[PDB]
RNA sequence: CUAGCCCAAUACCGGACUAAUCUAUUGAAACAUAGAAGCAAUAAUGUUAAUAUGAGUAACAAGAAGCCUUUCUCCUCGCACACGCUUACAUCAGUAACUAAUAAUAUACUGAUAAUUAACAACCAAUAAACCAAAACAACACUAAAACGUUUAUUAAUUACAUUGUUAACCCAACACAGGAGUGCACCAAGGAAAGAUUAAAAGAAGUAAAAGGAACUCGGCAAACACAAACCCCGCCUGUUUACCAAAAACAUCACCUCUAGCAUUACUAGUAUUAGAGGCAAUGCCUGCCCAGUGACACCAGUUUAACGGCCGCGGUAUUCUGACCGUGCAAAGGUAGCAUAAUCACUUGUUCUCCAAAUAAGGACUUGUAUGAAUGGCCACACGAGGGUUUUACUGUCUCUUACUUCCAAUCAGUGAAAUUAACCUUCCCGUGAAGAGGCGGGAAUAAAAAAAUAAGACGAGAAGACCCUAUGGAGCUUUAAUUAACUAUUCCAAAAGUUAAUAACUUAACAUGGACUAGCAAUUUCGGUU
RNA sequence: ACCAAAGCUAGCUCAACAUACUAAACAAAUACAAAAAUACACCAAAAUAAAAUAAAACAUUCACCUAACAUUAAAGUAUAGGAGAUAGAAAUUUUUAUCCUGACGCUAUAGAGAUAGUACCGUAAGGGAAAGAUGAAAGAAUAAAAUAAAAGUAAAAAAAAGCAAAGAUUACCCCUUCUACCUUUUGCAUAAUGGUUUAACCAGAAAAAAUCUAACAAAGAGAACUUUAGCUAGAUACCCCGAAACCAGACGAGCUACCCAUGAGCAGUUUAAAAGAACCAACUCAUCUAUGUGGCAAAAUAGUGAGAAGACUUGUAGGUAGAGGUGAAAAGCCUAACGAGCCUGGU
């Protein structure tokens, strides 16, 4: 009934931050080999005509997309409630926002889905950590040319 | 309480040393309260006393932090009371000397209802209190006979 | 000459010694019940 | 040498190796040579003068004096007027 | 070792160690050395007389019960208090000064069996 | 746990009280004086050290009083003596001669003639001659006697100055105290006190000393024959 | 040579794979790529649990017959109370198994039901006064001076029956333990059973008896004995106390004799007062205790005094023919070891020399005696009585021995029941010589060699037991002592300051009880340490 | 074939939030010797932390060490230190409200000690366990199915010779060859240590400088810094058990050492004697021998001894407590181990 020699010691935290490039850039890869791979996919306005997720099942099948979508909007609350309520109730069909877009759920996914807004959103995003200075204090500090 | 070196050397032995103060005892008198108190007081108390240039003078002027003696804040809540009520006891037979006295701790004045609770613990505080909101419990007769006073009282008034 | 026959019992000594008055009578022996307590005893005293 | 602290939970430095010694920043440490100051009537001019001479430490030295050290006395420091400035670096070195 | 577990009775102790075993004292020492009993110490078993009580330990298994309503100081109090107090307040006679008259009683330390004290066991 | 003493009895009386000894425990429970305890059990008799002690104080003059027997007292190494006067009796510490059926006065009166010392009466000593053997002598007028008591031990007073007398207590000290304080005359009771030879061991124990330790202690500076000055006269008149 | 996957390894170092889990994605007859770790046990006298060896071995128990609880054969710690344990007590029923160290059955296990009834015991007045005069058959006394009581006056609710302890085969020792246990009665009128059943090996324990001798045994007459006596020394006067659990003494204490320290009051000493009380030394008594204050202590705060205070009491050379030295010369000391005893319990030489004791003695006793290291209250010499103290003689006595023997009981062996311990790497576990980490069952060279039980002996397994207690090491401890190094607190001195004051026209002087700050001298003491090579 | 083996649950652990923090029960009795209705009082107390350790010793020093100011930097900087080991700020800066909380934590030698602070062990403080497994239904036990897998045995004792095996062989041995394994050593078969065996637990941990990989590059980093190819991120690294001891606070004088109260015993014989006299019982000690030595016994039995009216034995109750007590000094005894008790904490 004695104590454990070394073990596990209190809640570790494991924590830490790749460089802000590694991670744009890791977003770039994500999003190249998903164009590439024939596995992305653009539309517009993310308008549909039903709330039936039996629909968006159809629809998916019929194309070809795979087994896994992600939908990735431009904003949360500008999300029509059609598409909403057809993936609120899917599972391998995930709708998220522009904010939201990761690596993980990109690997995660088999289908990636983008508007037209989204896209614009996306690269405006990523192509500004290609010339930009480093930061002399956060970027949440008013700076000259950025918000 | 503390440590000290020997022979006042850092390198030398460290011994612990117990400062205490020179007590004596002193009967000082007070024209307020009119009584000779035999006390346990010291050369610094001496000193302070004659700096206020009066016994109750340092009393009334030197804070509680500064006194650091639950005698000392008995002394100053009760020449506190005594100087809010204008005890009459003081010298019933010299009124006039009552109001020359009184006359010249005019500065320190405090009224009755912060001038009996100056010179009280936390548990004497709450024992005041106590006593001041013991109440005994009425009987539920008496509220119960208001209660039907006041619906007889609104069954005529509505008439 | 043999040992082992230390304890001779007496409820007098016993309650004299190791009682709940004797316990309670100095601040130490109330430091023996709290700490009684503390664990859990089912029996603080004698 | 404290390698981690307990207030801090960061490593210390021992305070005698920067009160004896002085590290350029391409590595080298410098030094005083030991008894340049004991009994200078019994020690000819020549042995005095190689005593008030500075010296450097060899590979071993150095490195335990960089243990020794933390990163705060292995920074480039810029002073107004520092004698030592010329030394700083390291010119010409063909390993 | 000795016990500790164990109820410290009267039976575990020496010839000098008598406790009893919960009753009631009925008395005190005399002058020879006897014990005196005093007769208003003993409890006086107040008995009814049972002769024509028509009532039984059981009821009719096909009596109706009740609905649960515990009596309380209010309810007691509208039953014996509030109508007389309601016809003097119409009648004109009401004294707020004096309600001895509706059965208050002011102090307990007057009649025999006090209610606050509980001068009375049972 | 502090014991109490056995000494809680304020009215004096002549019958022996019942003492309960402790052998070098004080009240805390701790040896302070060692080779003391296990001896025979005792009874206390009350002496009565103030010899000059009226009954009443409406007639404060000299009395007095009858011998009633001289008995043995194993509290002290002296013979105590009961004597009678008026309404009550007393012990006190006999003489070296008093015997049953004697006459001792006890008197305060100091006059211009010295008085003819017997050995049961009790005057100051301003009224005593000049080489008259004492006892049980005070220093302060109405103190008590706490000075020469033990068996065959007595003083001598040596001169009469301003007012004071002079005494030679038995261990060759002189001690200067007010002439009016009263003192005893003649030796205590059982001269051949010293000569008494303890026959064993257990005669030690009967009157309760223990053995000594048997620890070897090496002698120190202290041991060897100091021969030291005789001490200064001790006084115990106030001068103002 | 033919094929290859193509050259040994301890400490440390480098690399490639990889078992089993969890997670993110695959997979879905159990896997892959990645990320994580409580990530792998032939070894710590490792922890826990279970199993074996020793081993069915050591050890343990119930007197006989009978008509079945009635008679015989034996030994005698029984009854009650106090203290303690709490129902283990009583009746009925059951025991395959659990408790009895085994059965029979049962006061000791199981279940149900009942029980110990107060007169005995516990709880069961204060306030003042009269009271000195022991218990021991108490007549009367001794010393060690001794517990135990009435009367008088004032108040003590007043009225049946209060409350509590009442069993036992029992408590404390891990146990149904050959142990430890207070008191009053008797020695049986009350308690119990040494043998489970056989045989009569060895060895072991207990007893009885023994020819002739009678200590010849042995360190010693230990033990035993049909004896149970008389003497001589050493050490302690004696009775007594001590290392519970290896030492009972010559150790300690002790009466006696000596030193120091104290002139005094409400908790020790002491309710005492120098014929007293403490701190000590040495040991009754008898004869004595010689010299020394140079050093260190203690009084004296410096001189000076103290050794029944700590302790010390001398060299070198010649001398009365040939041996010694009464004597002398010279030197140092504070005095230079006196009396006494002496080969001793007394450094070695020593088994000193001599006489008695024996046939023989390093034993014992008496003498001689520088013991150049005896010696006088850290006491020296004798003596009575005493001692489970240590030695030596004389008879008596005997199995101690010459030299063992016989028979009983417990053991032992067999049968039946129950059933441990240290120990154990695995053994299918011979002898000789040699070799070898220097003493071999395991190696080498030879001999021996069907396999298993049972009973004995202890030569070896460098046998078991206890991480050698001897020795050394450790920049590991602790106890003790100080002339070790740093110095506290506290207790006794002294001084200065503070505080209280007093005198005189800025000065001088005193401190009852406390009591603050800083110094001084001592007790009691605190922390730490004991260089290395050899 | 026995012994046995396997479940998945009881529950725990770490955090977040949080009302704001000594749960429920409290009829009577409970600090008389706790659970005992009931009589003229006394009640309360404070005075620094120490040491084990590091400085390879140890004397000044030795972070945390049961006292709030948290976070990002300044900064391990100024400073403090036998100026050694080590200790260590501040001025000045940063910190956006709520839900989104569960688990790359364990599954009965694990996770809390816990089925429980209970049995049990100690006088006491205190220490402190192990133990559960069928099924929808056992109101389905002439009860049904899966493993019959550890060590230990049975079924089934053994046949010259040998670290027990290997080369083999028609063939189990017979033939030939090899001095068990770890640890420690110059060197062990060594007769140097450790282990009967099985099962389950049981022992490497940190990123300063460096190497590899990658981002961006005279600039790097999501704020504070580093930069004469550098800056950022990731991966590569440093065990387990064991003293005598030291300090602090509790608990211990029911054994024993000594005292204080209160009681009790000593029969017979010789003696003008109760004479610390004599013989010898009860009683108290323990001289010598023999058994016993895991025994009846962690100190006993048998024989034999000493005292036995005393400085005697002994019952009950109380006191003296560890830097201490007590001691007719044995450095004895203080609850079976005392050159200084035991328990807890430092640890
Ligand atoms: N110092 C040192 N020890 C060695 C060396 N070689 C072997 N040893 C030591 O020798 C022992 C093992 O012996 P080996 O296996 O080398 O015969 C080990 O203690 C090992 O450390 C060496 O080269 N130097
Ligand atoms: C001497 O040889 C030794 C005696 C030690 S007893 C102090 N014997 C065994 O080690
Ligand atoms: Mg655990
Ligand atoms: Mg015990
Ligand atoms: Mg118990
Ligand atoms: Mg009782
Ligand atoms: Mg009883
Ligand atoms: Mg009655
Ligand atoms: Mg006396
Ligand atoms: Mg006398
Ligand atoms: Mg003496
Ligand atoms: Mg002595
Ligand atoms: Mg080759
Ligand atoms: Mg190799
Ligand atoms: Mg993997
Ligand atoms: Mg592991
Ligand atoms: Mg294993
Ligand atoms: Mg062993
Ligand atoms: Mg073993
Ligand atoms: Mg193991
Ligand atoms: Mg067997
Ligand atoms: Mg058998
Ligand atoms: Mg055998
Ligand atoms: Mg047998
Ligand atoms: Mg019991
Ligand atoms: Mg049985
Ligand atoms: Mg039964
Ligand atoms: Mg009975
Ligand atoms: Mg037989
Ligand atoms: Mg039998
Ligand atoms: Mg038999
Ligand atoms: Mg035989
Ligand atoms: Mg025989
Ligand atoms: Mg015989
Ligand atoms: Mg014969
Ligand atoms: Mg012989
Ligand atoms: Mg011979
Ligand atoms: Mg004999
Ligand atoms: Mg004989
Ligand atoms: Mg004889
Ligand atoms: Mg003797
Ligand atoms: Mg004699
Ligand atoms: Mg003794
Ligand atoms: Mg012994
Ligand atoms: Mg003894
Ligand atoms: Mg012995
Ligand atoms: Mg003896
Ligand atoms: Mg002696
Ligand atoms: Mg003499
Ligand atoms: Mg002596
Ligand atoms: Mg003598
Ligand atoms: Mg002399
Ligand atoms: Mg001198
Ligand atoms: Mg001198
Ligand atoms: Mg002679
Ligand atoms: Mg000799
Ligand atoms: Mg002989
Ligand atoms: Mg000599
Ligand atoms: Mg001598
Ligand atoms: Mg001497
Ligand atoms: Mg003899
Ligand atoms: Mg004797
Ligand atoms: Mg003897
Ligand atoms: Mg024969
Ligand atoms: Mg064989
Ligand atoms: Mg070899
Ligand atoms: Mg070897
Ligand atoms: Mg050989
Ligand atoms: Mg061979
Ligand atoms: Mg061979
Ligand atoms: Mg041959
Ligand atoms: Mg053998
Ligand atoms: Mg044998
Ligand atoms: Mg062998
Ligand atoms: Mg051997
Ligand atoms: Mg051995
Ligand atoms: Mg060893
Ligand atoms: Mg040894
Ligand atoms: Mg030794
Ligand atoms: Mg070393
Ligand atoms: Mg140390
Ligand atoms: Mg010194
Ligand atoms: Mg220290
Ligand atoms: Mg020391
Ligand atoms: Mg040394
Ligand atoms: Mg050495
Ligand atoms: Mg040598
Ligand atoms: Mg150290
Ligand atoms: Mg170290
Ligand atoms: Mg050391
Ligand atoms: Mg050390
Ligand atoms: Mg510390
Ligand atoms: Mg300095
Ligand atoms: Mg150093
Ligand atoms: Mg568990
Ligand atoms: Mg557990
Ligand atoms: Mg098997
Ligand atoms: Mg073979
Ligand atoms: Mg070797
Ligand atoms: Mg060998
Ligand atoms: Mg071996
Ligand atoms: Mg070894
Ligand atoms: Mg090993
Ligand atoms: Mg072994
Ligand atoms: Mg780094
Ligand atoms: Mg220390
Ligand atoms: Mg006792
Ligand atoms: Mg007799
Ligand atoms: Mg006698
Ligand atoms: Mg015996
Ligand atoms: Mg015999
Ligand atoms: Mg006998
Ligand atoms: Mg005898
Ligand atoms: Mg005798
Ligand atoms: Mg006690
Ligand atoms: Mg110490
Ligand atoms: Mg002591
Ligand atoms: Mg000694
Ligand atoms: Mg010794
Ligand atoms: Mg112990």
């Amino acid at each position: 009934g004695g104590g454990v020699a070394h073990g596990p010691r209190g809640p570790t935290s494991y924590y830490y931050m790749l460089p802000m490039k590694v991670r744009v850039q890791g977003l770039k890869v994500a999003l190249t080999v998903k164009l590439a791979q024939d596995d992305l996919h653009i539309v517009d306005s993310l308008e549909l005509p039903t709330a039936d997720p039996q629909y968006l099942i159809e629809l998916a099948r019929y194309r070809r997309w795979g087994d896994s979508v992600l939908l990735v909007d431009l904003e949360h609350e500008d999300m029509p409630q059609n598409v909403v309520a057809a993936t609120s109730g899917l599972k391998t069909f995930n709708l998220v926002p522009a904010v939201g877009l990761n690596v993980h759920s990109m690997l995660k996914h088999q289908t990636l889905v983008l508007t037209l807004p989204t896209v614009a959103f996306l690269e405006e995003k990523l192509l500004w950590h290609n010339s930009r200075y480093t930061p002399l204090y956060p970027f949440r500090l008013p700076y000259c040319d950025f918000p | 309480l503390g440590h000290r070196y020997v022979n006042n050397d850092k390198l030398s032995k460290r011994v612990r040393k117990v400062w205490k103060p020179q007590l004596f005892q002193r009967e000082l008198y007070s024209e307020i309260l009119d009584k000779r108190f035999t006390v346990t007081v010291t050369m610094r108390t001496l000193d302070l006393i004659d700096q206020a240039c009066g016994f109750d003078f340092y009393i009334l002027k030197t804070p509680k932090e500064d006194l650091c003696s639950k005698f000392g804040m008995d002394l100053k809540r009760g020449m506190l009371l005594r100087l809010a009520r204008q005890d009459p006891q003081l010298h019933p037979d010299d009124p006039a000397r009552r109001a020359a006295i009184y006359d010249r701790y005019k500065a320190f004045v405090i009224p009755e209802a912060e001038a009996e609770w100056v010179g009280l613990t936390l548990d004497e505080a709450v024992e005041k209190q106590r006593l001041l909101e013991e109440k005994d419990p009425i009987p539920l007769f008496k509220i119960f006979v208001e209660e039907l006073l006041g619906q007889l009282q609104q069954q005529a008034l509505s008439e | 000459k043999a040992r082992g026959n230390e304890y001779q019992p007496s409820n007098i000594k016993r309650k004299h010694k190791h009682g709940w008055v004797r316990r309670l009578r100095t601040p130490t022996g109330v430091q023996v019940i709290l700490r009684r307590m503390h664990k859990g005893r089912k029996s603080l005293s004698h | 040498v404290t390698y981690f602290s307990s207030r801090k939970g960061k490593r210390k430095t021992v305070k005698a190796v920067i009160y004896r010694f002085l590290r350029l920043h391409s590595g080298l440490w410098l030094r005083r040579k030991a008894g340049y100051k004991k009994k200078l009537w019994k020690k000819t001019a020549a042995r005095k003068r190689r005593l008030r001479e500075f010296v450097f430490c060899n590979k071993t030295q150095s490195k335990l004096l960089d243990k020794m050290t933390t990163s705060f006395w292995k920074r480039r420091n810029w002073y107004a007027d520092d004698p030592y400035q010329k030394y700083q670096d390291r010119t010409n070195l063909k390993v | 070792g000795a016990d500790r577990m164990s109820k410290w009775t009267s039976k575990r102790g020496p010839r000098t160690f008598c406790k009893g075993r919960g009753a009631k004292g009925t008395g005190f020492h005399g002058r020879d050395g006897k014990f005196v009993q005093i007769k208003e110490m003993i409890p006086e078993l107040v008995v009814p007389e049972l002769a024509g009580f028509k009532l039984k330990p059981y009821v009719n298994y096909r009596a109706p019960e009740g609905t649960d309503t515990p009596l309380t100081a209010k309810q007691l109090f509208l039953e014996t208090a509030a109508p007389a107090i309601e016809k003097d307040f119409k009648a004109g006679t009401f004294d707020p000064e004096h309600l001895e008259k509706y059965g208050f009683e002011p102090t307990q330390e007057g009649k025999l069996f006090q209610l606050y004290p509980k001068n009375f066991p049972r | 746990a502090t014991s109490v003493s056995w000494k809680s009895r304020t009215k004096y009386t002549v019958m022996p009280v019942k003492m309960r000894k402790s052998g070098g425990r004080n009240h805390t429970g701790q040896i302070q004086v060692h080779g003391i305890g296990g001896g025979h059990k005792q009874r206390y008799r009350m002496i009565d050290f103030l010899r000059f002690r009226p009954e009443h104080e409406s007639k404060p003059g000299p009395f007095e009083e009858k011998v009633i027997a001289v008995r043995y007292d194993p509290c002290r190494s002296a013979d105590i003596a009961l004597v009678a006067g008026g309404n009550r009796k007393r012990w006190i510490i006999a003489t070296e001669n008093m015997k049953a059926g004697d006459t001792v006065l006890n008197s305060d009166h100091i006059g211009r003639m010295a008085v003819a010392a017997r050995e049961g009466d009790a005057h100051p000593l301003g009224a005593l001659p000049v080489g008259t053997l004492i006892n049980n002598v005070e220093s302060e007028p109405g103190r008590g006697a706490q000075y020469i008591r033990a068996a065959g031990t007595c003083g001598v007073l040596l001169r009469k100055v301003n007012g004071t007398a002079i005494i030679q207590l038995p261990s060759k000290r002189q001690m200067q105290v007010l002439e009016t304080c009263i003192a005893t005359v003649g030796r205590v009771s059982n001269v051949d006190h010293n000569k008494r030879v303890i026959g064993k061991a257990g005669r030690n124990r009967w009157l309760g000393k223990r053995p000594n330790s048997g620890l070897w202690q090496r002698k120190g500076g202290w041991a060897g024959r100091k021969i030291r000055p005789l001490p200064p006269m001790k006084s115990y008149v106030k001068l103002p």
